[PDB]
């Protein structure tokens, strides 16, 4: 009736995160002929898929989440899978200025962006999301924090428990554990950990209109999506 | 469900 | 002279800042349909945004950003303050959303309204939030003003500033906290607890958003043209 | 002339 979450200290929460880590993925992405709507799309869910894969075995290795009922994982995954992407994307594009670094092999500007209507205002948002971060210096002992915040977080309000709640605590304790080691005074430290949760309203922000964008490929037929990705839109659901 | 089946293999 | 005011009149300011609570011309004689529901919902909406305006002017560091900068949060923040003011004052009626003091629809009534109900459960749960870690009014006008100066900053320098501001507030929420005899870590934990449930009030105003924007598309109900500018430019 | 920034204005 415990879980070995909840005594970790601050050290062993990061510890544990960092080697938590997924790897970064290669595209398919064939340099040797030119990029259509539908190609970049499809370059764009495969890769999506693929990272999918590594997600739910990252999920498994947040402390506190395999306590959790599979239908209450699996719940939570189906309802941050996107935030959790978008997030890690905008990590790997940090001292990337002005591009997004879906791969190592597909680094696209925001240009490369309208070869997909609709698509160049979420480029736009995730390239002001990831000045933000470079220009507050965010580290990734904080990055792996975050990103387990919005794994617990963005779905635990759709729960229609306090033991979510209790390890998202101990996260908050590990975040300010790591300001404080950094040197920051008390209330840059409260300062600071407020900064960091409230980007990730404009994550969750980004989340929902590339939820609406991945739903409009599909009810046109621009692209097919796994069967796994198709799962994850329609646990959501839109018009 | 896949993730279900992914959440547990 | 919002970055050197204190922590207390802060809250003083805000607390003193806040809009009237409007009330619903709904007539408790004829019954509901899909339609009257939401023109209930959209009249009463179309009032308290005129309100709004005038609350956001009186938020300490918003007049100090240039007009065109107030449009835009305005712009981005307006359905979510809507539905925080709503979350609020809903607080202790468990299980109902009190809309307007004569009009508290319970979460069955959301179904008048086709695709309603879900945004209405997501409230729901939120009020329900609220109310477990007992929310307290000074902190309540404290996230409003976050929501108010936080949701459009980042899709713009006075982005400074602002974080300037953004940082005056979370030092006051805090204030508001140690005053209230809580631990050092309790402060914090309690803060990112109420910085968490903004991102859930983020989604809530996106899926309101779209909602919103099938019953014009359908013209189910006609909307004031100040609500139209404001759903305009979302999409 | 949007109408919110003229209820700003004012
Ligand atoms: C889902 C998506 C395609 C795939 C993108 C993608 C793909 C891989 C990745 O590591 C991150 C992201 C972030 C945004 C995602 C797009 C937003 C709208 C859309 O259609
Ligand atoms: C905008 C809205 C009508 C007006 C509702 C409304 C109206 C007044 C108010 O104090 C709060 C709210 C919260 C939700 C709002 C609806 C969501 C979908 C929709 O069409």
């Amino acid at each position: 009736k415990n879980s070995l979450a909840l005594s970790l200290t601050a050290d062993q929460m990061v510890s544990a995160l960092l080697d938590a880590e997924p790897p970064i993925l290669y595209s398919e992405y064939d340099p040797t002929r030119p990029f259509s709507e539908a190609s970049m799309m499809g370059l764009l869910t495969n890769l999506a898929d693929r990272e999918l894969v590594h997600m739910i075995n990252w999920a498994k290795r947040v402390p506190g989440f395999v306590d959790l009922t599979l239908h209450d994982q699996v719940h939570l995954l189906e309802c941050a899978w996107l935030e959790i992407l978008m997030i890690g994307l905008v990590w790997r594009s940090m001292e990337h200025p002005g591009k997004l670094l879906f791969a190592p092999n597909l680094l696209l500007d925001r240009n490369q962006g309208k070869c997909v209507e609709g698509m160049v205002e979420i480029f736009d948002m995730l390239l002001a999301t990831s000045s933000r971060f470079r220009m507050m210096n965010l580290q990734g002992e904080e990055f792996v924090c975050l990103k387990s915040i919005i794994l617990l977080n963005s779905g635990v309000y759709t729960f229609l428990k306090d033991h979510i709640h209790r390890v998202l605590d101990k996260i908050t304790d590990t975040l300010i554990h790591l300001m404080a080691k950094a040197g920051l005074t008390l209330q840059q430290q409260h300062q600071r950990l407020a900064q960091l949760l409230l980007i990730l309203s404009h994550i969750r922000h980004m989340s929902n209109k590339g939820m609406e964008h991945l739903y409009s490929m599909k009810c046109k037929n621009v692209v097919p999506l796994s069967d796994l990705l198709l799962e994850m839109l329609d646990a959501h659901r839109l018009h | 469900k896949i993730l279900h089946r992914l959440l547990q293999d």
